[PDB]
């Protein structure tokens, strides 16, 4: 009967991979976005919570960004974040320029070492297709919820 | 028809400028600067010109569009190699169009010190072929003497031509050995579809070598029918690769621009038009005898003894130079171009040519044998040859056959020594006879090595007299049929399944089989997996699924590995289309 092969990990052929360009100095910008759930009509979307131009900002409930200060963290974000980091997926030097086709490459990616079921490829990737939306319409949007993923969809 | 600059489109704010560059330019990086009438010099950016078969005006310019699309364009190329009997293709990814290889290439063209010659497309080739020509000599390492099973997988594996070029300029990677010296024909080839010149790679099979000029092949074979000793200046090759390049000679008379071979000399190279080499003007190019002689020369055999006295043998005559292929346009199908380099046999142009050259240059049997062999031996199998002897003479007569098989390298270079045969025959009132024998795997005094052809070579001594006749040929080893299955069309960003099928043929199971797969625009850069054993009478079979990203016409190669062989690669092609709106 047809059965399925076993992955492998090896490095016998990494060193040709190793590109030869200087990267060069660029600052850095980051967004941090999450599901949540808006009580107008009941569906998921990505909703950016902060932001990281110079020091730390976070955005209110009411749709305004507060103040800005240093990044403090926890020490149980360290380490679940270590733990994870031991065993994680790398894509270096990826050729896309969309998002469906970088959502596929992590599916796979993420099939290929077992970090999740055949099973799990579909929910995940419909999931990552969400709209992500801004602080403008929040309220247009009449109030956002977290939200959590269901394998039915709902 | 030279730098100009006109206002398109004018705005309160902003400017369009539609800026024109001359069609005869010096290639290299470029940076813009803009001066006020009062205030100094400001730097707008930077860009990089490169040639163009596009514009009419350009020395290289092509006039159909497909070639264009095949020659200038395409990443994905066919190596073929073999035998001239089978012919065996192999998926090259020449890889032009990545991060580094203009920069690499740009650097490494910085050492010329001619710059103002940078605009004429001969000096840039001229250049580049001497100094890869260089690096190969100096950066190829001859194979190891030891026996190593174990790492044999590693060390004739490619990836493509990328990854050699970066070794080569930098000497931070994985080497390449003397088992794969002719990878410098797919690199140049590389560059120059990088700089945006056209170019092809060409294999000629069954080229005599080494010599420089010359039109004889000296030869010499044991009694028993071997090779005593090693080595020769000018031998047979089993193959030799070259690049080919289309492109317009100015400086030269009228009649002679297309398509350029590549002839590097062991240092500087240079480029010869076909024409050339095909009508004989000698005297155009100190490179034209050169590659005229490895296009139709003559081979003569001596024959060896223990007294140690060079003796002409009558052999039967050994085709040179025959079945040039390269890849055809649009298509996955082989192209033979040998009437673009000799003449049909047996007219009389192709004799008036021979004729002409011979008076250039001089200013400066009672029984025969043939022998019927296979085209291709099965791998751990075996294969039936066939002997024929007829004699002409009213006396009966006694004749003693003595028969060799070897192992040996694809330059000419011996590997090995395999099986032999001896023995006696008598003919009488002038029939023929045969002699039907089986040859198999298991007779061979070691095993062959990965990449070797066998060669068989029979002669038979007469006893009265001492001419003697002899004959030989040269076959491959064919390995399992790796068939790939999978819908010719897909849509973008969305999963598609591939199956990988292999026949277990040989003798012995399988044992760590492993196999990789990869493919550019389709996955990431390989991904490797690992099977159970299979054994001689079973087969494999095996599903993927993946996701193609980009639009066009994409292909997938996998390669498998194990104890009994190793890198045997497949492809693969697929045409994806734009998702429905």
């Amino acid at each position: 009967q047809m059965e399925e092969p076993a992955a492998h990990d090896t490095e016998a052929t990494a060193t040709d991979y190793h590109t030869t360009s200087h990267p060069g100095t660029h600052k850095v910008y980051v967004e941090l976005q999450e599901l949540v759930m808006d009580e107008k009509n009941q569906e998921l979307r990505w909703m950016e919570a902060a932001r990281w131009v110079q020091l730390e900002e976070n955005l209110g409930e009411n749709g305004a960004w507060g103040r800005p200060h240093l990044s403090h963290l926890t020490f149980w974000s360290l380490l679940e974040l270590r733990r994870v980091f031991t065993k994680g997926t790398v894509l270096l030097d990826l050729q896309e320029t969309s998002l469906a086709g970088v959502a596929n490459q992590l599916l796979d990616r993420f099939i290929f070492e077992d970090q999740i079921r055949p099973q799990d490829r579909e929910e995940l990737l419909r999931a990552l297709l969400l709209k992500h939306s801004h602080a403008g319409e929040l309220e247009a949007l009449g109030g956002v919820k977290p939200a959590v993923l269901t394998r039915s969809g709902d | 028809k030279w730098w100009s600059a006109v206002v398109e489109e004018r705005d309160a704010q902003s400017w369009t400028i539609s800026v024109t560059t001359p069609a005869d330019a010096v290639i290299g990086h470029y940076s813009l600067l803009l001066q006020v009438s009062g205030r100094k010099q400001l730097l707008l950016g930077q860009f990089t010109l490169l040639f163009n078969p596009w514009n009419r005006e350009d020395a290289v310019f092509l006039k159909n569009e497909a070639q264009r699309m095949e020659y200038l364009l395409n990443q994905n190329g066919l190596i073929y190699l073999g035998t001239a009997d089978c012919i065996q293709a192999e998926s090259w990814d020449f890889g032009q169009f990545e991060g580094d290889v203009i920069d690499l290439s740009l650097r490494l063209l910085s050492k010329d010190k001619q710059v103002e010659k940078w605009s004429q497309p001969v000096h840039v080739a001229r250049v580049l072929g001497a100094l890869l020509h260089f690096l190969k000599e100096q950066r190829v390492l001859p194979t190891p003497q030891t026996q190593a099973t174990q790492e044999g997988a590693l060390l004739n594996k490619r990836r493509g031509s990328v990854p050699i070029l970066r070794q080569w300029l930098t000497g931070r990677g994985r080497p390449v050995y003397d088992g794969q010296a002719w990878v410098l024909a797919a690199v140049a080839c590389t560059v120059l579809r990088c700089l945006g010149i056209p170019a092809r790679v060409v294999t000629t099979f069954a080229s005599a070598q080494g010599t420089g000029g010359r039109l004889l092949i000296d030869e010499y074979y044991n009694e028993e029918g071997l090779q005593n000793g090693e080595g020769q200046r000018g031998r047979i090759w089993i193959f030799q690769t070259s690049t080919e390049c289309w492109m317009t000679r100015p400086a030269l008379p009228q009649g002679y621009d297309g398509w350029q071979i590549l002839h590097p000399s062991a240092g500087s190279c240079d480029l010869v038009p076909v024409r050339a080499v095909k009508e004989g003007t000698l005297g155009l190019t100190p490179a034209v005898s050169d590659l005229f002689a490895a296009i139709n020369a003559s081979c003569v055999v001596w024959k060896c003894c223990e007294d140690g006295t060079l003796e002409l043998t009558d052999s039967n005559t050994k085709y040179v130079g025959n079945n040039i292929s390269t890849k055809g346009v649009g298509s996955d199908r082989c192209e033979d171009i040998t009437q673009n380099y000799k003449y049909p046999e047996g007219s009389l142009q192709e004799k008036e040519v021979l004729e002409r050259v011979e008076k250039e240059k001089m200013e400066r049997s009672p029984l025969y044998l043939l022998l019927k062999a296979p085209s291709s031996l099965p791998l751990r199998g075996d294969a039936q040859i066939s002997v024929t002897l007829v004699n002409h003479s009213e006396q009966e007569k006694a004749v003693q056959l003595a028969i060799g098989v070897q192992a040996v390298h694809y330059n000419g270079v011996l590997a090995a020594k395999l099986w032999r045969k001896k023995l006696h025959l008598t003919l009488s009132a002038n029939l023929e006879k045969i002699i039907t024998i089986g040859l198999f795997f298991s007779n061979f005094e070691r095993n062959p090595p990965e990449n070797t052809f066998l060669r068989l070579t029979a002669m038979a001594t007469h006893s009265e007299s001492n001419l003697s006749c002899f004959a030989q040929e040269d076959i491959a080893i064919c390995r399992p049929h790796l068939a790939i299955k999978m819908p010719e069309k897909a849509e973008q960003y969305q999963p598609l399944t591939a199956s990988v099928s292999l026949q277990n043929s040989l003798d012995a199971p399988m044992e760590d089989c492993v196999i990789s797969i990869l493919g550019r625009g389709l996955i990431h850069r390989e991904r490797s997996y690992r099977f159970r054993s299979v054994w001689p009478e079973n087969t494999m079979c095996a599903k993927f699924q993946f996701t193609p990203t980009h639009v066009g016409l994409q292909r997938l190669t996998v390669e498998v590995d194990c104890n009994m062989f190793q890198n045997l690669t497949n492809y693969k092609s697929v045409t994806v289309v734009a998702p429905e709106l």
